């Protein structure tokens, strides 16, 4: 599993990120490190994928990095609605396709 | 022994001859004409192993099951008491069912390879 | 746009069989690879299983390789997972998901682009 | 379809008729210099494709990048969008710096693979 | 260099140009026979490249030891101090010794493939 | 109908080397795979080694790839073991037996056909 | 290796069945659960090969099946002669070849 | 005869990265395979790479599989040492030295034939 | 790692042995066990390669053997000058390629 932050939150507004980190033989290797959002009881929404891309459909205010075995999702401009669960997957290769990490509570 | 010395043993025993026949299939205007059939049959039969994917071997093992309407003899009766030239006979019908399949199994094997090769 | 809507069972004992279909609509079927990924009740997501466009490849976690079968029909719309044993650390969500794996001739995905709404398997 | 009927289809859907125009390469002095052509021709590709080490496959990937000068659409366009012979045309004039890599690429292949064949 | 320029060089060098003279091998009743002749002579070391097993390889390792009769000289002074040329005129008597048990090895390897693949 | 007879040593120090072997007649010798089985003193059944018809291949459990060697010379119908350092958790009966393997032509066994008397190798 | 129980008896004439429980990857997955019967002092003998098999020489009294990862040996009209340890034997594939369990004695 | 002198850095901190070089002469580069091989301030010798010849070739021992890159240019006559991440095991004397390998045609190596002076690696 | 003697002495003039010991898999299937001599604050030197053999510019005193699992180097006539730590080295196939014992002081 990958390791996320229990919690991140900050006020309406400000910008917050959500850190997901590895090994090298996951997000450092490779350059797929996805995210999803998952409000209680629905499934999951893909919000990031590759690295830096987004789904169409998904706003501005969704982006994120890699810098080496660290990646992470940055929400800038906080809404009530963006309560959700968040959670990065990384490809590790072809034993083992996905490696995901513990849930972050906004 | 020599060329087609085993046509009258068994399947089994007549499989380990394989390089003697092998070998012997290379070994004005008619003998031309011969020379270049000759030569053009041997690429063909060449071209149809290479589809099934076996261009490099005498002896070849595919993903095809028998499907018993083939034949329903049992092993031992095959390679112990049967001559290629019975078998040959035995299944001429179904020899071009046979040949459609294999060729379907490596148009797939080709693409699943590749496939596994995409994976980072 | 997409709508992939699983369907399953209720509640198995240990060492029992219990299989999962998931209908897709909305896209071509055949074009995409397909997965299975499950969040049991209290946890996050883990990655199951992972079949490819044309079915002919499948790929599992080590815990469910001698355990779970993936398969699909493509004329049919049908993803199916087959199930055996079923120990008690298995009770999950279990979700099917479009996307995880691209053959060759098309763009690289390694996401997880279109999720289902979760059939829950209870041991 | 038959012969030649995935000429006009996509680069993806034509690549999966590949035996059947493979079989259709090989099915008094002027036929005979014809049919000594053909089967010249049909070696050279065989020693091409030999060199490269794809010698068995009717689909082969290589180690050779594309160097985008080459073609700089994405996989999308030209498998979904393009025929083989817009293909062809587009990139006639690169075919032999592209052989010409491939052949370098299976020689360093080759050294590489006997030496590890060295290791005791 | 180009064709046949290594002939002159050591073993060792003139092994990274097996390419340039590979490609020269396939590059009115006369003609027509010379040609025939040179397409059937190809074709006959293709084949017995395929009988040891190394028909897609132009360097391809085996499981034949060398048997020191042949020839007593260590690696430094055959792949440093002599030609092609003269190693072949060296060991010319002893050519069909080794292709006899090249052809084999690779038999007993094919057998012992196939009892491989038979395990369940 | 088919008699296999096992020939061996007594007692060897650990570290030492001590080889076994098979007579067998009664049956084409050249015609079944043939295999190596223990039992400890007290204790039952493991396989220990097995050997094609033709002789080419050979396979061992892990505990005796490094030390045990498994032959055969079709000519004098014999079954040869040969084994280095045997530690003490080597004393066993060791038996040679006919089937266990068929060579892709013969209709499958994975059974051992035949039995002999057994070897006791004591460390 | 496989389980076996320790023991099992019966009274001359009565029918016992000796199981054999193992794994997906051995009995479960491969239709080669072969049984021996081992008199104290003696070479094993084999009495049920493949799953369902008989061999030669070997009465109609033995016989056995597989369900799941579990096999069994039953014994029908239990005779004097009978009392053996006996052992089931299962192909667990190219890395393990076989598998024997413990003995039980009848 | 053979000058074989490493170049590097002095103190690095874990997480960081480093890179060694060593120049030679004295011999035609080209024709020897080469490896690094390290000693800890207070213990014996470990090796850690190997290249070949050519340097299409590189093993490492697993410890630095995914931390460490060889390299050479056979031009410049130079061996390169990539390390990564350099953890407090890391710390160490790094020797470069000609053998170890050899390429088919060429006799047997399995040997070091020519050390180098060091470069020293803190960590 | 390989285990040598912490320390062997002797008179000089006198023979001594450093023995090497490894197991089956490196000493005993491979006959490439080299012997280096390092001088406190100095490069290794080669002195023994292969089983028996000795680099050119290194004295007769200097011999080794290989029997079963053990190697040993042989340094006979002992001189002042021989103060070393000396290491034996394994070839120990494709995944291990080098296995290095413990230095010994002489
Ligand atoms: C011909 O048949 C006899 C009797 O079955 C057999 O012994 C002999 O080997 C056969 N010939 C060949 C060439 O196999
Ligand atoms: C055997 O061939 C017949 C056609 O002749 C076909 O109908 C049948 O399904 C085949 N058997 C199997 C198992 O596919
Ligand atoms: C093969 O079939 C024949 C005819 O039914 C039968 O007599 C023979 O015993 C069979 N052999 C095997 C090995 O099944
Ligand atoms: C093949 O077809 C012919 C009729 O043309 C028939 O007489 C023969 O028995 C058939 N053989 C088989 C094996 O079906
Ligand atoms: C010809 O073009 C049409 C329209 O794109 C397409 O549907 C059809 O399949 C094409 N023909 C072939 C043989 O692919
Ligand atoms: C692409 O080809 C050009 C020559 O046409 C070459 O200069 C360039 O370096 C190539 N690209 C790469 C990445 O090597
Ligand atoms: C391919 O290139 C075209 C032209 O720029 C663009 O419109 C299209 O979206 C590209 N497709 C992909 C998958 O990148
Ligand atoms: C190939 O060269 C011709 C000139 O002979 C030129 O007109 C054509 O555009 C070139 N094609 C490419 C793809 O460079
Ligand atoms: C001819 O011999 C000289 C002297 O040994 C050598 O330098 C030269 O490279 C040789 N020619 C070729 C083509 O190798
Ligand atoms: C070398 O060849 C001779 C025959 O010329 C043979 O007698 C000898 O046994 C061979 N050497 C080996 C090691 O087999
Ligand atoms: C090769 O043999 C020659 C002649 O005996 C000898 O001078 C030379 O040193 C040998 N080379 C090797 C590497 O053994
Ligand atoms: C080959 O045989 C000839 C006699 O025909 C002899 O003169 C020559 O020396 C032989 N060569 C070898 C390498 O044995």
């Amino acid at each position: 599993a990958l390791t996320q932050p229990p919690s991140v939150s900050g006020s309406p507004g400000q910008s917050v990120t959500i850190s997901c980190t590895g090994t090298s033989s996951d997000i450092g290797s490779y350059n797929y490190v996805s995210w999803y959002q998952q409000h209680p009881g629905k499934a999951p929404k893909l919000m990031i994928y590759d690295v830096t891309q987004r789904p169409s459909g998904v706003s501005d205010r969704f982006s994120g990095s890699k810098s080496g075995n660290t990646a992470s999702l940055t929400i800038s401009g906080l809404q009530a609605d963006d309560e959700a669960d968040y959670y990065c997957s990384a490809y590790a290769g072809r034993q083992t396709f996905y490696i995901f990490g513990g849930g972050t509570r906004l | 022994d020599g060329f087609l010395g085993a046509a009258g043993s068994t399947m089994g025993a007549a499989s380990m001859t394989l390089t003697v026949q092998a070998r012997n299939l290379l070994s004005g205007i008619k003998q031309l004409q011969a020379r270049v059939l000759a030569v053009e049959h041997y690429l063909r039969d060449q071209q149809l192993l290479g589809i099934w994917g076996c261009s490099g071997k005498l002896i070849c093992c595919t993903n095809v099951p028998w499907n018993s309407s083939w034949s329903n003899r049992n092993l031992s009766e095959i390679w112990d008491n049967m001559t290629w030239l019975q078998w040959d006979k035995e299944i001429s019908n179904y020899t071009q069912i046979i040949y459609g399949l294999l060729e379907e199994s490596q148009n797939q094997q080709e693409k699943n390879e590749q496939d596994l090769l995409a994976l980072d | 746009e997409v709508q992939l809507v699983e369907t399953g069972g209720g509640l198995v004992q240990p060492g029992g069989s219990l299989k999962l279909s998931c209908r897709a609509s909305g896209y071509t079927f055949s074009s995409f690879a397909m997965s299975w990924v499950r969040q049991a009740p209290g946890k996050g997501l883990e990655w199951v299983s992972l079949i490819n466009d044309r079915g002919g490849l499948t790929f599992y976690v080590d815990s469910v390789k001698g355990r779970f079968t993936i398969s699909r029909d493509n004329s049919k719309n049908t993803l199916s997972l087959q199930m055996h044993s079923l120990r008690d650390g298995d009770t999950a969500v279990y979700y099917c998901a479009t996307g995880g794996m691209s053959s060759a001739l098309q763009s690289s995905k390694y996401y997880f682009d279109f999720w289902g709404q979760g059939a829950l398997v209870t041991v």
